[PDB]
């Protein structure tokens, strides 16, 4: 993706949002640093991964742009300087949005591959049971050398 | 000390009005008065923020167009707070009294002459309060 | 016993005035009268702590700048709430009112006098409010 | 990286944070704190980790501004000099950001090899497992001399 | 440390608190108390400690101050003097700091070792088993005389 | 320590305290009861003991300064002689202070050995088994005489 086509998918993705409620420099400077991170030129498979974290790192910024300001710490307001009198009672908004976000990453990209090893069983593939058993660093049960080292017990994980 | 009130609102709008300071001067060269052929200076300038209000009752002398022997008079006037300082006039000087041009009834703009003018000099925010009269149609006031 | 009230405030701020009393005296040496060539005797001083504040209102004896047949002539007011006693006038005596020192609406310093003053003789806190008039331009009052 | 790009990227990351609430100064305080205790200039690897720490420690400075002055204490106000009447009602932001930021470490450099070691089993690497039993200074259960020392039983954890 | 110093240090630590709210003369007479008990002169080594007992006990008198006048027992306030009105409803702010810096202590010099030695594991070092086992004023189980003593039970816990 | 610095040192520790809130002779009051009880001039290692007992002293005259007057039972307060209004609402504060101060005894003094024998495990030591052996007023276990004495039980408790 080109560096022009990341911020006009964001600002679609967060509902239209506004140039002063994010600018778009700091989104190429999310954009930029998940780029050097996971070279996209090199390898373009990394495209929906680095879309992905780009929106979530804004939305961090969003929730952090509330604080810092005098939004966050305020919930009254009264105006009164004659006949015009004004008072009303989004900080906790971009709260459970990020957590919304985290679940439903298919929002973004359908090809994240999500929820897809949820379960995992051990001992009911051959292809992981090899995996296991062929490696060197392995150290299983029938290792158990005891008091002091015999030959009768192996020293190796795989079969001869 | 005051703090919340010592900076501008951020609920009720507020607007910029343009104003206009007044002096006065002798022209004639000979005529033994002060008065001569009275003259007026204007500088002008702006008001940071204000806000206008109309008059609140139905009073015979409140109402816009005014019936007299000669025809339907005009009149009009408001209530103003502003967080800049305008001055009435004073004596034994060549000053006047600050003017400021705002809508009347009639769909046109007029200039308003300052008359009241209340401070508070014991708390120390910059908030004023203003009472203005339209100045009379096809004349300067004075 | 009034125990709050009795205390100075830590909230609402508050200032201190300059004040001057004042007497007078007969200079005429054979002038039969008892007013002579009058004049006033001063002695400076200042008040603890004061608020002041403008007239509420809009009535056409509250504006400031007033038009008479001569010219636009000059008019003020406050009302002052302190803790320093102030004495008006007594018959029969060579004191007059006293006069303090305060800002007006065309940007200089006057002195205003002293023309109405309430206590409360049974509460015992001394905590008193004032009413006063600016004096005439270019006089020292009566 | 130099003094200047410091408070450059502390301010981007921190939502755009003005100079008032948080003066330059104080950032090169806590910046070069951590440089002479991770030498960054002998070895750059520390780039993460110092960079880390210096904003989870400028956000501790902003906790700590909001108390020793009259914001923390007060949650209500109310001006009248007039007409104009004004009531409104960040040292509680403040705090569960800085546990949020505890917790999310990638929003400022995802190369700080966050979550990696939760679960740890024992035995199952001959890697670890030769390192305990070559340690001289191990003592294991083998050694149980009894009342008193005899022959046989070993007083070194390793092998012959 | 020298006596300007340290007053120069605290202030920035407490976020530049200022010279009213907590004297030079109060920091002085803590960092002396600490300078006489542990003698910092003849041994350095103590340079973090002392300053970080010296801030805690400054965040002590802070709590103090706020006792003995009537800042801690007030909750509301009420000014009317005229068209002036004002209305507002530290002591329970530094309360939970003075908590929070005693589980940070690396705020203040990360030289501390703090953390070190939660879990402690006995019989498991060769270290710490001949310390005990060599003490001559330890008592442990192979002691046990009985109803009169005999010489078939040793009187010393070390090994012949 | 002197008549004089005991005032002095007094209330510094308590923030500052005012003469009217405390006297000084009532200071003196609390320091002499303790000076007769620990014969301070005879013996100065109660120095920090007779402190420590001082500070707390006062502090309970504090506290009872609050019942025995107004202050205590009241929460409300509204003035209004005319156009001034006032209203507000430490006998609490100085409450949870004791519980504090009565837990952190270093603030006064650091050489008070406080927190050091918090756990006590019988049988361990030499020097506290032989202690209690040899006590003659000792009664253990191997005095069960019975029905009737016998000389085939010890009557006292150290080895002969």
């Amino acid at each position: 993706m080109t560096n022009e086509q990341v911020i006009e998918l964001v600002r679609v993705l967060l509902g239209g949002i506004t140039t002063e409620e994010i600018s778009d420099q700091t989104i190429i400077f999310f954009w930029t640093k998940w780029k050097l991170t996971y070279d996209l030129d090199n390898r373009p498979e990394k495209i929906p991964a680095a879309l992905y974290n780009t929106v979530v790192d804004c939305v961090r910024w969003l929730i952090v742009q509330e604080v810092s300001s005098g939004n966050s710490s305020i919930r009254e307001r009264f105006e009164k300087i004659g006949d015009e009198t004004i008072s009303v009672k989004s900080w906790e908004s971009w709260k459970d949005f990020l957590d919304w976000l985290e679940l439903n990453p298919d929002y973004i990209d359908p090809s994240l591959a999500f929820n897809s090893s949820l379960v995992i069983i051990g001992g009911v593939r051959k292809d992981e049971f090899f995996r296991v058993k062929n490696n060197p660093n392995s150290y299983n049960g029938f290792m158990e050398q005891g008091v002091y080292p015999t030959p009768a017990i192996p020293k190796q994980s795989a079969w001869p | 000390a005051y703090s919340l009130l010592s900076s501008r609102n951020r609920l009720i709008p507020r607007v910029e009005v343009q104003c206009r300071k007044r002096e006065w001067v002798k022209t004639d060269p000979d005529s033994p008065f002060l008065n001569g052929g009275r003259e007026v200076l204007y500088t002008p300038f702006t008001a940071v923020e204000c806000t206008v209000q109309p008059m609140r009752g139905k009073a015979i002398r409140d109402q816009n167009n005014q019936l007299m022997i000669g025809g339907e008079e005009d009149y009009d006037s408001y209530t103003v707070y502003s967080e800049t300082l305008l001055f009435r006039a004073r004596e034994g000087t060549e000053h006047l009294s600050d003017q400021m041009l705002l809508p009347d009834s009639g769909g046109g703009q007029t200039w308003f002459t300052v008359m009241k003018a209340d401070m508070y000099p014991s708390s120390g925010v910059p908030r004023y309060r203003y009472y203005l009269i339209a100045v009379p149609v096809g004349t300067e006031g004075g």
